[PDB]
């Protein structure tokens, strides 16, 4: 634990990046979190929404 | 079937050509939701119910 001060910095940034990546799996109200799935199913008039 | 007792047909393990239906002149209504009628042949489903 002696170098906890340096490890904490590493952990905070690694955690922030992991959180940022995980957010790509969220739908945010969309039919799918996967952009390619939306594009393969819908035409622009609906896909854009 | 009567609408109160509608008939469900399960479709699986097959090739689904939806252009035969969509490009038909014999239907008065053909409305798709959650999917574009012109992209159906590019998609794969885990099940279709008619």
């Amino acid at each position: 634990s002696a170098l906890g001060k340096l490890q904490d910095v590493v952990n905070q940034n690694a955690q922030a990046l992991n959180t940022l990546v995980k957010q790509l799996s969220s739908n945010f109200g969309a039919i799918s979190s996967v952009l390619n799935d939306i594009l393969s199913r819908l035409d622009p008039p609906e896909a854009e929404v | 079937a009567s609408v109160y007792a509608w008939n469900r047909k399960r479709i699986s393990n097959c090739v689904a050509d939806y252009s035969v239906l969509y490009n038909s002149a014999s239907f008065s209504t053909f409305k798709c939701y959650g999917v574009s009628p012109t992209k159906l042949n590019d998609l794969c489903f885990t099940n279709v119910y008619a």
